[PDB]
C-alpha cells in the first residue's frame, strides 16, 4: 500500500532515471568531440 | 573544543548524525543570547591555520592622516570635499578616527562622537561642522548591515564544525577543505587582533540600533568597519559554495588594496569590473567541444514564443570571435598595482578549452570574489556629482528648421535636414493614433486615469497625453519593449551562431532635455492630439485659445483643444528645468534647493517614454542614419537585414541587439565592430553616450548568460549587507527573521552548495530565535513552517528533503504525507498510544505527543503578524500575543490541513528526462551539486487578485460577471480559493507540464471507488493537483511520477470540508 | 536495511 521515503527508494528512482535516459537513441550514438576519421 | 563542548547535541543534529528536537534547540538558543563579543575571538584563536592562508597584510591600514585636508565649506555655506584621484572622488575617505571620541559609560574602551564638537556645530563652527559631518557620515557607512558580525562569524563557527557531509545521492563524502585553509577567517582574526594588541576585550567596534561605538585606539580608521563585513562575505561563501580558495585569496588581496587605499568605496568603485572582464569576457579562445542548447523563436516575434529543440555539440568554428581584451585589462591592474591579479586571473582562465560543468563553475566562482558592499555618501554631493552632468550635443538641430510659436510650441517643418523628422512622426502618429480610440472619451476612464518641486531625505495633474501615447508607441507601434519571458531571450542570444551586443544608456535620467527631445516631442504632441479633439475638453482642463505665428503669412486667433491645453502648461514646465530640495541628517547647517534639466530617480512614467525613445532612435538608426554615412557593403549588408521588431529588445535604458547565424556559420565578427563605431558615432550627434560591448555574452537586466548559462550573481547581494538611506532606528527585533528567511531564499535560486547551506541556515535559524523582553523564543518548527527543510527527524535517514518544499500548509501536508508510517512507530516507540485509531496517524495520541514536543505552538506562533502595526507598549501587547500562542495547549491543526491530511498518494515510477544531463543549463549546479542537478533535468526548466479570490469564493459555494459561473480557468489560479500559490522556489522550472501531464489524478489499477470525485464541484481537481505535486517535489532526488491513492473520508466528504472553511473564513 | 541501502516426526524423516 503506502511506504516511507527511503534512501533504497531514492536510488530505486535514480537507476530508473538514468536507463530510461541511457537507452534514448540519440544519446547512444552522439557524443561532443569528433575524431580522427570524423575530423578528415 | 571550546565550541564542541559547549555545543555538543546540536551540531550531530543539523548534520544528519542525529535527530533533530525542540528541546536540543531551545538549549542551544539559550546559550547564543549568552556570549560576549570577546567570546567570539576566543572561539577564533584556537583554530589551527594552515600555510595557504597566510598572506602579508600591509602596515599601512592602521596609519592614516587626519580629515582636516579631505573637506571644506563651498560658498553658500554647505559642506563638500576636496578630490584628489578624479572628479567622483566622492565618497567616504579614510583617516584616523580616535581624536573625535569621548568614552561611553559602564565601560571604558569604547567611544561615541562627542557632545562638545556637536553642539559647537549647531552654534555654527567652521571645523566642528566638518568634524560631525565626517563622524556621522562615518557611522553610517559603518551601519550598512543586518546584524552585528560576531553573530554571523559566531553561527559559521557552530555549522562548519561537524567536519565533511555525507550525501545520500552521491554515497559518498564531500571534499571542501576546513577552516584550516580560510584565509578571510585568518585575516578577520589578524586585524581584529592588531587593532587591539595589549588592551583586552578585543572587538573593534560593536553595533546597535541607533549609532555605533569605536574602539579607542589609534590602531583604528574608519575602513575597517567595511573591510570586516566584507571578509564575512567571502569567509562564508567559501565554506558554503565550494569556492576555489586560490580565487578567494585574490578576492581578499583586492580589499587588503582597497583598505590601504586613499578611499575604500571609492577603489572598489573603481575596481568592480576585474573579475568579469578578465574571466567573462575572455572566455573560450580555443573551443574543442561541449554541448549547447538549440533554441529558436516562434515567427511572430514580439510575441517572444520560445521553443527548445534538444541540443547539439559545439564545433570548433564557435570560438571566442569577439576582439581581443589585453590592452585594456592589463591597463587596469597596472594603474592600481593590481597585475599580479590580473595575470593571474588571465593565465588561469587561458587554461579551459571545453564546454562544461568544471569550466562554468569557474565563472561562478570567478564572479563571487567581487566585493558587494554598499557604497555610502551624503545626499548633498549624491545631488551634486549626479545632477550637475548635461547631455551635450553636437550637432544640433538649426533654426530655419523652426516657424514661429503656436503659443509655447514651435512646429517642426517637415522640409528639415536633421533626422528629428524621424522621431517627429513616430510621436505625431502615436498622438492621431491614441485620439481616435473610442475609450479616451466616455467620463469613467478619465475618471480611473485621474485616480512645484520635489525633494528627498504636481506633474502627475497635467503630464498625461505624454505617458498616454507613450504606453501606445511601447505596446502598439514597435513592440520591441518586454515591459518571466527575458531568460530565453538572452538563452537565443548567447547560443554559438549568433552574438549579442548589450547597449546601455548611459546617464538615462540626464539624456532627454528640451535641446533636442522635449521640444520635438511636445511639438508633436500638440498636433498629432487636435485632429481628433476639437474643442472636446479632458478630465479637468477646459479647452482655450493661443495665438500662433506657423506660417509667416498672417497670425490670428485658433482654439486649443483642451487635451493639447495639458501641453501647453506642460512644455513651460519643460522648458525651464526641475527644483530640488535638499536636507541632509549627516551634515548640520546644510538645506538648500538646486536647479537642474535631469529627472528624478525611480517614477513610474519616466520607464515608458525613455523606452519608446529608445526604440524610436534605434529604429532611425537601422534605417536611415545607417546606410548614409559607411562604406564597406559588408556593413550595408548586415543593416539592411535587421529591424527591431525581430531583434532588439529593450526595458529601461539597456538594450540587447541580437545578430543571428547565417546559412555559413556566424557572422563576421570584424563587421559587428565597424558597427559598433558607428552605434557610438550616431549617439555623439545628439547627446546618448552608449555603453555598447561585444564579448560573446548577453547582459540584459542584469543577467549574465554565456553559451546560455544562467549564470548566478552571487555578489549581486551579500550576505551581512542592508541598506540604510536615512540615520534612523530600525523596526524592532521579531521582524529580523523575514530577512533571514530572506537569505535563506536568495541562497536557493543560486546554486549553492545544498547541505552546506542549509546547515549553515539553521546556524543563523537558531542564532536569531530569543531576545530579552521568561524570555521570547520561536520553536524550531516555527522556522519550518517558514519553507525551511529539515536534515533528520522522527528517525528517520538522513539529508531526505529538499529546499524546494513549499512553505505554509502546503508545506507542512507535503513532508507529513511522506514520513506518516515512520513517524506513527516513533510515537509508538516512547509511550504514545491510545486506544483508538485516527485515520491519519493510527492509534497514536498526535494531539499529545505534538503538544509536548512543541510543534502546534511553532505551527500557530509561525502565522502570528511579524509587524508591529499602528510606541514600545504596542511592542509590549505584540510581545504579549506572542507569548499567549506559547503558553496556550492546542488540539489539532488547521481545518486545511486536517482537511488536506486525508489524502493518500503513490510513487511508482520516475519519469523521462526533460533535457540533456550533459548539457549545462544552469550555473553552479551540476553532478556535484546533486538535488537541484536531479530536479532541474527531471521537471524541465522554464522554456516556452482579490476579485479572483472572492469571485471564486461565492461561485464554489452555491450562490465577466455572467461569464464566470460556468467556464474554468487552470489549476494555478482556479486553487487560489483555498489560498494556494505556485511558492517562489519553483519560478525557475516547469510546474506548467507538471501539473498538466505528470499528476494524475486516477490510481493505475483503475477506480477504487473511494476517490470519485462528483461530477458538482469539479474545483477539487485543481488542490488535488498541488496536493500531489508538492511531494513530487519536497523528496530528494528525481521528480517521480504520481499517482492518486486513497481520500479517507471519499471525495465528496472531502470537499464538504473546504466548504466549511469557506463558510468560516 | 540502511545497511542494504549503503551497498546497493518418524514417517516424514523416512
Amino acid at each position: 500500500g503506502n511506504m516511507t521515503l527511503t534512501s533504497s527508494e531514492i536510488q530505486r528512482h535514480i537507476t530508473e532515471f538514468i536507463s530510461s535516459w541511457q537507452n534514448h537513441p540519440i544519446v547512444q550514438v552522439s557524443a561532443d568531440v569528433e575524431n580522427r576519421k570524423t575530423a578528415q | 573544543s571550546m565550541i564542541l563542548t559547549q555545543f555538543g547535541p546540536f551540531i550531530e543534529s543539523i548534520s544528519g548524525i542525529t535527530d533533530q528536537s525542540n528541546d536540543v534547540f531551545e538549549n542551544a538558543a539559550k546559550a547564543f543570547s549568552m556570549f560576549t563579543r570577546s567570546d567570539v575571538y576566543k572561539a577564533l584563536d584556537e583554530i589551527p591555520f594552515s600555510e595557504d592562508a597566510m598572506l602579508p597584510i600591509p602596515p599601512t591600514i592602521y596609519t592614516k592622516p587626519s580629515h582636516d585636508s579631505y573637506y571644506y565649506i563651498d560658498a553658500l555655506n554647505r559642506v563638500r570635499r576636496k578630490t584628489y584621484q578624479g572628479p567622483d572622488d566622492v565618497y567616504v575617505p579614510n583617516c584616523s578616527i580616535v581624536e573625535l571620541l569621548e568614552p561611553h559609560e559602564t565601560l571604558t574602551s569604547y567611544g561615541r562622537l562627542s557632545e562638545a564638537i556637536e553642539n559647537r556645530a549647531k552654534d555654527g563652527d567652521s571645523q566642528a561642522r566638518i568634524a560631525t559631518t565626517y563622524g556621522r557620515i562615518a557611522e553610517s557607512q559603518a551601519r550598512q548591515i543586518k546584524a552585528p558580525l560576531e553573530k554571523f562569524v559566531l553561527a559559521l563557527l557552530v555549522a562548519e564544525a561537524g567536519g565533511s557531509l555525507y550525501d545520500p545521492v552521491l554515497q559518498k563524502y564531500d571534499e571542501i577543505p576546513g577552516l584550516s585553509h580560510n584565509c578571510p577567517l585568518w585575516c578577520f582574526r589578524e586585524i581584529c587582533r592588531h587593532i587591539s594588541g595589549p588592551l583586552p576585550d578585543r572587538a573593534p567596534y560593536l553595533y546597535l540600533s541607533a549609532g555605533v561605538f569605536w574602539l579607542m585606539s589609534p590602531r583604528m580608521t574608519s575602513a575597517i568597519p567595511p573591510l570586516l563585513s566584507d571578509l564575512v562575505n567571502l569567509a562564508i561563501l567559501q565554506q558554503t559554495a565550494g569556492l576555489d580558495p586560490s580565487l578567494v585569496r585574490l578576492g581578499v588581496q583586492i580589499c587588503l588594496h582597497a583598505a590601504a587605499s586613499s578611499s575604500y568605496a571609492w577603489f572598489i568603485l573603481k575596481t568592480k569590473s576585474i573579475f568579469p572582464q578578465n574571466t567573462l569576457h575572455s572566455m573560450y579562445e580555443s573551443l574543442e567541444g561541449g554541448y549547447c542548447p538549440n533554441l529558436e523563436w516562434l515567427e511572430p516575434r514580439s510575441d517572444y514564443k520560445f521553443m527548445y529543440m534538444g541540443a547539439m555539440p559545439l564545433s570548433t568554428k564557435y570560438a571566442r570571435s569577439a576582439p581581443s581584451n589585453d590592452k585594456k585589462a592589463r591597463e587596469l591592474g597596472e594603474k592600481y598595482g593590481l597585475s599580479s591579479v590580473v595575470s593571474e586571473l588571465r593565465r588561469r582562465t587561458k587554461t579551459y578549452s571545453k564546454h562544461d560543468f568544471t569550466s562554468v563553475r569557474y565563472i561562478r566562482d570567478a564572479m563571487a570574489c567581487t566585493s558587494g558592499i554598499f557604497l555610502v555618501r551624503t545626499p548633498t554631493e549624491t545631488v551634486l556629482q549626479e545632477y550637475t552632468q548635461s547631455p551635450e550635443i553636437k550637432v544640433p538641430i538649426p533654426q530655419k528648421d523652426w516657424t514661429g510659436p503656436i503659443g509655447e510650441i514651435r512646429i517642426l517643418k517637415d522640409t528639415t535636414s536633421s533626422i528629428a523628422r524621424y522621431l517627429y512622426r513616430t510621436w505625431y502618429l502615436a498622438a492621431a493614433r491614441m485620439a481616435a480610440q473610442p475609450r479616451t472619451w466616455d467620463p469613467l476612464f478619465q475618471a480611473i486615469m485621474r485616480s512645484a518641486d520635489t525633494s528627498m531625505g504636481p506633474q502627475q495633474q497635467v503630464s498625461a497625453p505624454h505617458t498616454l501615447t507613450a504606453d501606445y508607441i511601447n505596446y502598439h507601434m514597435n513592440l520591441s519593449t518586454t515591459s518571466e519571458k527575458v531568460i530565453p531571450l538572452g538563452v537565443y542570444a548567447s547560443s554559438p551562431p549568433n552574438q549579442s551586443i548589450n547597449i546601455d544608456i548611459s546617464a538615462c535620467d540626464a539624456s532627454i532635455t528640451w535641446d533636442f527631445f522635449l521640444s520635438v516631442i511636445m511639438a508633436a504632441i500638440h498636433e498629432g492630439v487636435a485632429s481628433s479633439s476639437i474643442g472636446k475638453p479632458f478630465m479637468g482642463v477646459p479647452a482655450s485659445i493661443v495665438n500662433d505665428e506657423s506660417v509667416v503669412g498672417v497670425r490670428a486667433a485658433r482654439p486649443i483643444s483642451g487635451m493639447q491645453n495639458m501641453i501647453q502648461h506642460l512644455s513651460k514646465l519643460y522648458k525651464r528645468g526641475f527644483s530640488y530640495r535638499v536636507n541632509d541628517s549627516f551634515s548640520p547647517g546644510n538645506d538648500f534647493t538646486h536647479m537642474t534639466t535631469t529627472f528624478p530617480s525611480g517614477s513610474t512614467a519616466t520607464s515608458t517614454e525613455h523606452t519608446a525613445n529608445n526604440s524610436t532612435m534605434m529604429e532611425t538608426f537601422l534605417t536611415v542614419w545607417g546606410p548614409e554615412h559607411t562604406d564597406d557593403p559588408d556593413v550595408l549588408r548586415l543593416m539592411k537585414s535587421l529591424t527591431i521588431q525581430r531583434n532588439y529588445v529593450c526595458q529601461g535604458d539597456d538594450g540587447l541587439m541580437i545578430i543571428d547565424g547565417n546559412t555559413a556559420g556566424k557572422v563576421n565578427s570584424e563587421t559587428i565592430q565597424k558597427m559598433l563605431e558607428l552605434i557610438s558615432k550616431y549617439g555623439e550627434e545628439f547627446g546618448w553616450k552608449y555603453d555598447i560591448a561585444y564579448d560573446g555574452t548577453a547582459e540584459y537586466l542584469k543577467l549574465y548568460f554565456i553559451f546560455g548559462c544562467r549564470i548566478p550573481n552571487l555578489s549581486r547581494h551579500p550576505i551581512v549587507g542592508k541598506e540604510r538611506a536615512n540615520s534612523s532606528a530600525e523596526e524592532p527585533w521579531p521582524a529580523i527573521l523575514d530577512q533571514i528567511m530572506g537569505i535563506f531564499f536568495n541562497g536557493v535560486h543560486d546554486g549553492l552548495q545544498w547541505q552546506r547551506w542549509i546547515r549553515y541556515s539553521w546556524a543563523l535559524c537558531c542564532a536569531f530565535s530569543r531576545q530579552r523582553t521568561g524570555y521570547l523564543q520561536y520553536p524550531m518548527w516555527s522556522f519550518v513552517y517558514w519553507g525551511l527543510p529539515l536534515v533528520k527527524v522522527f528517525g528517520s535517514d538522513p539529508w531526505i528533503f529538499s529546499w524546494y518544499m513549499p512553505t505554509g500548509d502546503l508545506g507542512m501536508y507535503s513532508w507529513i504525507s511522506l514520513i506518516r508510517p515512520l513517524m506513527t512507530r516513533w510515537m509508538v516507540a516512547n509511550g504514545y498510544v491510545t486506544d483508538k485509531c485516527s485515520p491519519v496517524f493510527g492509534n497514536a495520541d498526535y494531539r499529545k505527543c505534538f503538544n509536548e514536543l512543541k510543534l502546534y505552538q511553532g505551527y500557530y506562533m509561525a502565522q502570528l503578524p511579524r509587524n508591529p502595526k499602528k510606541t514600545r507598549e504596542e511592542l509590549a501587547e505584540m510581545d504579549e500575543t506572542l507569548m499567549r500562542a506559547r503558553k496556550h495547549s492546542y488540539s489539532s491543526f488547521s481545518k486545511l490541513l486536517e482537511a488536506y491530511l486525508l489524502v493518500k498518494w503513490r510513487m511508482c515510477e520516475a519519469r523521462e528526462p526533460s533535457v540533456d544531463l550533459r548539457l549545462p543549463l544552469c550555473a553552479g549546479i551540476d553532478p556535484l551539486n546533486s538535488d537541484p542537478f536531479l530536479k532541474m533535468v527531471s521537471v524541465g526548466p522554464m522554456l516556452q487578485n482579490a476579485i479572483d479570490s472572492a469571485l471564486l469564493r461565492l461561485r464554489t459555494l452555491g450562490a465577466l460577471a455572467g461569464k464566470i459561473m460556468l467556464q474554468d480557468v487552470n489549476t494555478v489560479q482556479l486553487a487560489r480559493v483555498v489560498n494556494l500559490a505556485v511558492p517562489d522556489t519553483w519560478m525557475s522550472l516547469d510546474f506548467d507540464t507538471m501539473f498538466k501531464h505528470h499528476v494524475k489524478l486516477l490510481p493505475k489499477d483503475g477506480r477504487h471507488l473511494n476517490t470519485d470525485i462528483p461530477p458538482r464541484m469539479g474545483w477539487l481537481r485543481a488542490i488535488l493537483r498541488f496536493l500531489g505535486a508538492g511531494m513530487a517535489m519536497t523528496a530528494t532526488g528525481v521528480a517521480v511520477d504520481i499517482y492518486l491513492e486513497d481520500i479517507h473520508g471519499g471525495g465528496r466528504s472531502l470537499g464538504q470540508r473546504f466548504m466549511t472553511w469557506m463558510r468560516q473564513e | 536495511a540502511h545497511v542494504a541501502s549503503h551497498g546497493l516426526n518418524r514417517k516424514t524423516a523416512q
